[PDB]
């Protein structure tokens, strides 16, 4: 049996706004048994915890105090002395502990980036806030539901297809250093996500703009040589707002640590589209 | 089912050059576009007053 | 941000008929008689016109209902 | 310039995303019919 | 909602949703929105222009598609500018006939 | 690829925007009204 | 197969024609612009002048390049004939380029040009010149294209002898302006047993032929021929309408008051010139030896009106829907 | 019969000239998406698509007068009104399937309009039962209509890349409790693998 709650909900809307605002970035001490003499050679992490699987548990701030002269000078390091010393329960994900798998993408301090090879503030005083990528729904403590980049990822069909047959099957596809060079700088993405999670049309527009990332790639299975379905790939990125919702904020190539432009990328996409959005009519007649 | 969240990425990011430089640019043309549409809704709405009427008149 | 503004026309709207450039000449002969008798309409109704005020201009006033318009000193 | 408007409120409003294509190019062909319009009677 | 509520709700959106349908599915009704939806693609889409793209080789084109837009500014240049002379006409006509009758 | 009349297509495009902004804003046909009591007078 | 690119006009009705009864050809697909419903109707009502047999025919409408091309591919013998419509069409030079280069481009066995000079487009500067370079370019994408130059075609599969024999019969008047240079006509029908000559020989180390029927005429005295045949009398500029116009010219009036293919055949009529090159080989060296002579073939009181009828009244304007 | 002949050259010429056209119109309807799938036709170039759908109704619809056609003719013209009839039913099943696909989209836009961060005024914690049977009910359908595209393999793959995207997003707006185990019963057999 249940009624019509639309006055309460909004009401508890309401209210549950206002005093978020009013006691935003909620914090908890993980030990309160620590002298303000001690804390003094500590370093202070701030690290996001919530847990929607248990029902009475609500996001919030933590606080752990580490002397970072036990562990190397990394974001991913020092999460996992947290978790291996203090609280073994933290969540984050962590293959290549080389910054190749992309899986340690988190928002490091007001920066998205692979954990694992970035370095933090070493000043004692300023703390350092580790939270999961911004506009992604939040699976446990730093882990995120990534499932939708990968689902986008797909429909890009990032696989080799050529409309003409090899001529004699004993030889690999001819191309030169330059049609090689093409591509340089453009297939080491390690679709770590931390470029789309700070462009903005992807914020506002998840499903039906496709990342910086995965039109990057596009881009790159466009440009390589081998390849015969250029004109098929452009026509099918260039549906709705797949791609023209890109306002070239540019932040895709500041946040990639990898150190690529995906920006550059999109822009040359766009003008492949323009121009083929022109010649399907100059060409055909 | 509890429905799951996240944390607005323009709440937790340092700011950036870049996000101001291409802001700037679409918040001058919002302004000028709402400028524009804002002056004629305001002259429509002063042009759509009544005469000043007497002191304590009915009607 | 991206440059969009532009005067140039669009594609979509830019295609011609079959039989040749679209329907102008035959849309502006239309055009042109239709201001043609509207404004000679205007013209005729403006220019020839005057003010005659004298008695025979003015009529006993009624009501809605037909009936003489009186209204008492109350 | 129509284009650009319905483009912001898309990407914008989360409510406006109900509307479809074609709800768009109705509401464009009914906006080009009063602004011709209203070009047309303003001189009249 | 409360469930009473949701019989009522369910059965209003039923009505809705039916009532719609059968106006836009009815014979005449379907045959009037069908008309006049290609009247008004007609109209938007193929409203006179004076711009077009041209994909005819200079031998394939019309005299008459390289001088439209000539004809026509001479056509509405001319109805203003005689409509001026007419206006003019008039009034010195209208001066001129209320003078010989009085004063 | 040829557009015929381009430059009118172009010039009466700018010509109806124009036209439309200044009847809708009416930016040109101010009201003095409220500078009147600014204003000097005369006789 | 067979694709026959611009196969509506009257000589390429012939050549299909001759084609069809001829067996072989498992498929022919005739593919054209069809401008107006008017040249669609006429082609598939000559359709029905036809002895069935095996041969399939199909219809296509190049509307855009793509469609050309997708026929193409589908083919592996290609038989264009240029064309036989003017203004509001892509071109007669640039249809040809395109048609040697996807050819060459989906490998085809053999493409055979049909130039007809009565179709050419004379209504343009250097319009022979015009022809020859467009015919030159096509050779220079394809090199083993074949090419086939026509010289003014009679019988019921022509463009400029049926539309006099038309204008006869309902006495027309014709603005003649006729050019010194004298004519050679060929039936349609030994054009299409050399075009099957050229489809199924193969080899042909020689790849240039002109089709030109012994038996030389002047302007004047062909249509002296085609009024004794068909029993009325020439109307030579009997119109005052066109001494004042005089359609030789290109101006608004001039294309807005006639219609355009008696524009363009009175200005082949005015610019006709020989075809014949000394790169040519006559079509005696393909075997067509018994070419059908002109003057035999319209003998005086040969030819019937009522084959050429058409609607006068509103119903007329019925072409123009 | 003046009238009659040129109400049959107009049906002819309308009819004749668009069926060649219908080919096209189609695979770029089928090229796009469900949520607008005449979306290039708007936007992009009419391929005379309003004259298709527009025509097509007069070609099920207006009488013929065979004694004004030729054989050949006729032939022709029954073989292009068959064509448009196919095109017909083309479009009401791309719009059936469009407008199942909008269907699907209202129930993830109620969702994300409920996640929304400015959604300060509605912000409701768990999931309430009208929009769990909603998604029930929506994810059967899909489910049946998937098996009952299994004779077109293309259709098929076309229905799921489009339709269950939004599905997908949906299962990945809420948490795996509650009812969650039943709701997305039939969805956790294929489906969600493939969106992963
Ligand atoms: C958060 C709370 C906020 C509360 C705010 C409350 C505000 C209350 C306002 C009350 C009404 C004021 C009206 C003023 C009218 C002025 C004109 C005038 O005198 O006309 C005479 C008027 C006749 O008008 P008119 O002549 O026909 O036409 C007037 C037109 O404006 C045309 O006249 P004009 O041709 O002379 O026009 C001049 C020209 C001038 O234009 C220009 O040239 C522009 C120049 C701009 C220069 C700005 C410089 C600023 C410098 C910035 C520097 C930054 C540096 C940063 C550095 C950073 C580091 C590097 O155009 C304009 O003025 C542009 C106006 C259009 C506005 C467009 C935007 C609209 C939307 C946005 C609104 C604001 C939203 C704010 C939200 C904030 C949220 C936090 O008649 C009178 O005598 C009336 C006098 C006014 C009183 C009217 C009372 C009406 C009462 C109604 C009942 C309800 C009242 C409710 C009150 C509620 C209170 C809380
Ligand atoms: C003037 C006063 C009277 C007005 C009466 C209006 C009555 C309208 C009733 C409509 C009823 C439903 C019609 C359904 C469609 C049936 C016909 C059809 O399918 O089309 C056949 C035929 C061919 O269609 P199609 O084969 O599909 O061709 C299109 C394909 O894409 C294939 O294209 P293609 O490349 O093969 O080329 C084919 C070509 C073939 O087209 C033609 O051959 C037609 C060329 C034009 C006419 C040529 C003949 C001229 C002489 C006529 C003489 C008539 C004498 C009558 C005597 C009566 C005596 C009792 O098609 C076109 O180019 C289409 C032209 C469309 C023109 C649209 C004009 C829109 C603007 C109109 C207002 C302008 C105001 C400007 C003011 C500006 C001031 C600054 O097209 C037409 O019949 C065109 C009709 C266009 C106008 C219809 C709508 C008018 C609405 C006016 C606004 C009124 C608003 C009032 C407020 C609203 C509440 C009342
Ligand atoms: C005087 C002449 C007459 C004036 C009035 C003329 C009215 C004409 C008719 C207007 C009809 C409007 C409704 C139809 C449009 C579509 C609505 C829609 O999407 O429906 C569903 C959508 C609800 O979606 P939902 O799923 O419930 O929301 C969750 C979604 O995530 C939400 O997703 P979303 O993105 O779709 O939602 C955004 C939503 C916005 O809705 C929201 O989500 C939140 C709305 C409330 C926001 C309140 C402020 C929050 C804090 C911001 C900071 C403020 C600081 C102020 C202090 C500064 C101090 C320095 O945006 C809209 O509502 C779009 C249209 C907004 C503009 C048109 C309406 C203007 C109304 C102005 C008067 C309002 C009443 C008087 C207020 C003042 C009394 C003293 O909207 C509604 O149903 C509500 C409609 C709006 C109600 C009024 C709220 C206040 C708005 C104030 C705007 C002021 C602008 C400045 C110029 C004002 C000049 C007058
Ligand atoms: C139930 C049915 C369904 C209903 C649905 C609901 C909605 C209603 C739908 C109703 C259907 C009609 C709707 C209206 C048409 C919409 C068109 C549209 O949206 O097109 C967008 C579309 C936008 O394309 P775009 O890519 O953005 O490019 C636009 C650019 O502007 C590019 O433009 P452009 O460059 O191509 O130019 C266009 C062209 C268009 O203009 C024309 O060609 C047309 C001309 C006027 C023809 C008017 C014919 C009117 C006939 C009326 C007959 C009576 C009707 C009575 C009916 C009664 C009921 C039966 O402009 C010109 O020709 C420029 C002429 C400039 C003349 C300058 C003069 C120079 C003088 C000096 C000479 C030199 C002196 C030298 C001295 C030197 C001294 C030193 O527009 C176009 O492309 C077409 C051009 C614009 C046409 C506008 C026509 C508006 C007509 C409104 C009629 C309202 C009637 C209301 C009646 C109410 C009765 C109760
Ligand atoms: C207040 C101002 C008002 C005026 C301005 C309005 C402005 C706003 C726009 C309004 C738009 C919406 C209009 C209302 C919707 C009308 C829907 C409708 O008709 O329902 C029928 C429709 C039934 O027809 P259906 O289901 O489509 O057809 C199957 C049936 O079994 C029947 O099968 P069937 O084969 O036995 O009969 C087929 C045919 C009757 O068949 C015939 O007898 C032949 C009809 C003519 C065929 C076309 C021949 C064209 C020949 C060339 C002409 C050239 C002219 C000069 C120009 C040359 C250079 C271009 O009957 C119809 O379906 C008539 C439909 C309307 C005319 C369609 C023809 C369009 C083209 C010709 C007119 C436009 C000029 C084009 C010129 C250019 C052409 C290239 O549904 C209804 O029965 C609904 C009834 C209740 C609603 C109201 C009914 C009103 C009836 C008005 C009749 C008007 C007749 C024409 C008068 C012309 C006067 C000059
Ligand atoms: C950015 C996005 C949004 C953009 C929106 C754009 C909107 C465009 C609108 C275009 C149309 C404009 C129409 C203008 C009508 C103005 C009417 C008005 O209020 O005028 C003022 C009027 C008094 O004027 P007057 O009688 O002339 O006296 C002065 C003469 N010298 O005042 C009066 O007479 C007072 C009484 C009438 C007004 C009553 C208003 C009631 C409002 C109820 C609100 C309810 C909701 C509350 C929500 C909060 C709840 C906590
Ligand atoms: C629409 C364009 C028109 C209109 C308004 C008229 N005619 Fe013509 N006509 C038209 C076509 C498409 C053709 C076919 C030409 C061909 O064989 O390729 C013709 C043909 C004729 C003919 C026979 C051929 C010829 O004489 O050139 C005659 C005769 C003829 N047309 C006469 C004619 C008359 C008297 C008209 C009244 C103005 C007329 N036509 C209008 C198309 C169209
Ligand atoms: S685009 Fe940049 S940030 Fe995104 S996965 Fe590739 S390298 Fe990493
Ligand atoms: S950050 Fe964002 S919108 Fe475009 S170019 Fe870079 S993606
Ligand atoms: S931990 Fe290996 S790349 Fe992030
Ligand atoms: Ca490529």
């Amino acid at each position: 049996a249940e009624s019509n709650d639309a006055t309460s909900i909004c009401l508890e809307s309401i209210s549950g706004t206002i005093k978020g605002l009013q006691k935003a970035n909620y914090v908890v001490e993980h030990n309160p048994n620590l002298t303000s003499e001690e804390k003094k050679h500590l370093k202070q992490f701030l690290v996001y915890r919530y847990n929607p699987a248990d029902p009475h548990d609500q996001p919030k701030y933590v606080s752990y105090w580490c002397d970072i002269k036990k562990f190397p000078p990394m974001f991913l390091d020092a999460i996992l002395y947290i978790k291996n010393e203090l609280d073994p329960t933290l969540s984050i994900r962590r293959s290549c502990r080389e910054g190749i798998c992309g899986s340690c993408a988190v928002n490091c301090d007001g920066l998205h980036t692979l954990a694992c090879i970035s370095g933090f503030n070493r000043d004692l005083s300023k703390p350092t806030i580790i939270t999961p990528l911004g506009h992604m729904f939040i699976l446990k403590d730093l882990v995120v539901d990534m499932t939708n980049f990968y689902a986008q990822y797909k429909m890009i069909e990032p696989y080799l297809k050529r409309k003409t047959p090899k001529p004699d099957a004993n030889k690999e596809y001819p191309q030169s250093p330059e049609q090689r060079a093409l591509l340089d700088g453009l297939y080491e993405c390690v679709l770590c996500a931390a470029c789309s999670t700070s462009c903005p049309s992807y914020w506002w527009h998840p499903d039906r703009y496709l990342g910086p990332a995965i039109l990057q790639q596009a881009y790159r299975w466009i440009v390589d040589s081998r390849d015969e379905y250029t004109q098929e790939r452009i026509e099918r990125i260039a549906e709705d707002v797949r791609l023209d919702d890109c306002q070239q904020i540019g932040m895709c190539s500041f946040t990639c640590p990898k150190g690529l432009n995906p920006q550059l990328s999109l822009k040359n996409l766009m003008d492949m589209v323009k121009d083929f959005r022109q010649k399907r009519i100059e060409q055909e007649v | 089912m509890r429905t799951k969240l996240y944390n607005a990425a323009y709440f937790l990011l340092n700011n950036n050059e870049s996000f101001g430089h291409s802001f700037g640019i679409r918040l001058k043309i919002v302004g000028l576009n709402t400028w524009i549409v804002g002056y004629a809704v305001s002259r429509y709405y002063f042009s759509s007053l009544r005469v000043k009427a007497a002191q304590d008149e009915r009607f | 941000a991206r440059l969009w503004w532009t005067l140039d026309p669009s594609k979509y709207y830019l295609k011609q008929i079959s039989s040749g450039g679209r329907n102008e000449i035959l849309f502006t002969v239309l055009g042109v008689t239709a201001a043609y008798w509207y404004f000679g309409n205007k013209r005729c109704e403006h220019y020839w016109r005057r003010q005659i005020d004298n008695c025979q201009s003015w009529s006993r006033a009624q009501n809605i209902n037909g009936n003489n318009l009186t209204v008492k000193q109350y | 310039m129509f284009k650009e408007l319905i483009h912001i409120f898309r990407t914008y409003y989360i409510t406006f995303r109900y509307l479809k294509k074609s709800n768009i190019n109705f509401l464009k062909n009914l906006s080009y019919t009063l602004i011709a319009y209203y070009l047309i009677i303003n001189f009249q | 909602m409360n469930h009473s509520c949701q019989k009522v709700f369910e059965g209003f959106v039923s009505a809705l949703y039916d009532t719609s349908y059968f106006f836009r599915n009815f014979g005449p009704f379907k045959a009037t929105i069908h008309y006049a939806t290609y009247a008004n693609y007609l109209a938007q889409n193929w409203a006179p222009r004076v711009s077009y793209i041209e994909t005819s080789t200079p031998a394939y084109t019309l005299a008459k598609n390289k001088y439209a837009v000539y004809i026509v500014y001479g056509l509405i240049g001319g109805a203003l500018i005689h409509n001026y002379m007419l206006d003019n006409k008039a009034a010195q006509k209208s001066q001129q006939y209320y003078l010989k009758h009085r004063d | 690829l040829p557009i015929r009349n381009i430059q009118f297509a172009r010039y009466h495009y700018l010509a109806a925007v124009t036209v439309f902004t200044y009847f809708a804003t009416r930016c040109c046909l101010l009201d003095y009204k409220k500078y009147y009591p600014l204003a000097s007078v005369k006789k | 197969s067979l694709l026959v690119v611009s196969g509506a006009n009257k000589v390429g009705q012939g050549i299909i024609r001759g084609l069809h009864s001829s067996g072989k050809y498992e498929k022919i697909v005739v593919a054209d612009v069809f401008p107006k419903y008017y040249y669609l109707e006429r082609y598939l009502r000559f359709k029905d002048t036809l002895t069935q047999n095996k041969t399939k025919l199909e219809e296509v409408k190049l509307t855009d390049k793509t469609d050309l091309e997708s026929a193409i591919k589908k083919a592996s013998h290609v038989v264009y004939v240029t064309h036989d419509y003017y203004y509001n069409v892509p071109s007669k030079l640039n249809l040809i380029k395109h048609t040697a280069t996807l050819s060459r481009s989906a490998g085809v066995k053999r493409l055979v040009n049909v130039t007809p000079v009565e179709n050419d487009h004379y209504g343009e500067s250097q319009a022979v010149l015009a022809a020859t370079q467009s015919e030159n370019e096509a050779r220079v994408a394809f090199p083993g294209l074949v090419e086939l130059k026509t010289d003014l075609t009679f019988g019921q599969d022509s463009t400029v002898v049926s539309e006099l024999l038309t204008r006869l019969a309902y006495g027309k008047s014709i603005y003649f302006k006729p050019s010194a240079h004298r004519i050679s006509p060929v039936h349609t029908l030994n054009v299409a047993e050399a075009t099957q000559r050229i489809l199924e020989n193969n080899s042909l180390q020689n790849l240039r032929y002109v089709a030109r029927g012994t038996e030389s005429f002047d302007w004047n005295t062909i249509i002296s021929t085609l009024a004794a045949a068909i029993g009325k009398n020439a109307n030579l500029n009997q119109n005052p309408l066109e001494n004042i116009i005089s359609p030789l010219s290109d101006n608004i009036v001039s294309q807005t008051v006639h219609h355009h293919h008696y524009l363009n055949l009175t200005r082949f009529i005015n610019q006709y010139q020989e075809p014949k090159q000394t790169e040519h080989h006559e079509l005696t060296n393909l075997g067509v030896n018994n070419l059908v002579k002109f003057s035999e073939f319209y003998k005086p009181n040969s030819v019937s009106t009522q084959d050429y009828q058409i609607k006068t009244g509103l119903s007329h304007w019925a072409h123009c829907l | 019969s003046l009238v009659s002949l040129f109400k049959n050259t107009f049906l002819k010429s309308r009819v004749i000239g668009l069926s060649f056209q219908a080919q096209r119109v189609m695979a770029q309807m089928a090229k796009t998406d469900f949520e607008n799938p005449d979306e290039h036709f708007l936007l992009n170039d009419a391929m005379k698509y309003n004259e298709l759908v527009f025509y097509g109704r007069l070609a099920e619809n207006w009488s013929i007068n065979p004694e004004l056609f030729g054989k050949a003719e006729l032939a022709k013209y029954n073989e292009a009104k068959q064509t448009l009839i196919d095109f017909n039913q083309y479009h009401a099943l791309v719009q059936n399937l469009h407008e199942f696909y909008w269907e699907l989209k209202t129930i993830y836009l109620e969702l994300s309009r409920g996640v929304a961060t400015s959604n300060f005024h509605n912000k409701r914690e768990v999931t309430h039962s009208i929009i769990e049977s909603d998604i029930k009910n929506s994810i059967h359908k899909y489910i049946q209509l998937i098996d009952d595209l299994k004779d077109y393999p293309e259709w098929q793959h076309k229905v799921r890349e489009e339709i269950g995207y939004y599905a997908h997003m949906i299962y990945t707006s809420v948490n795996h409790d509650g009812n969650f185990p039943e709701i997305f019963k039939e969805f956790n057999k294929v489906d969600s693998l493939y969106y992963f």
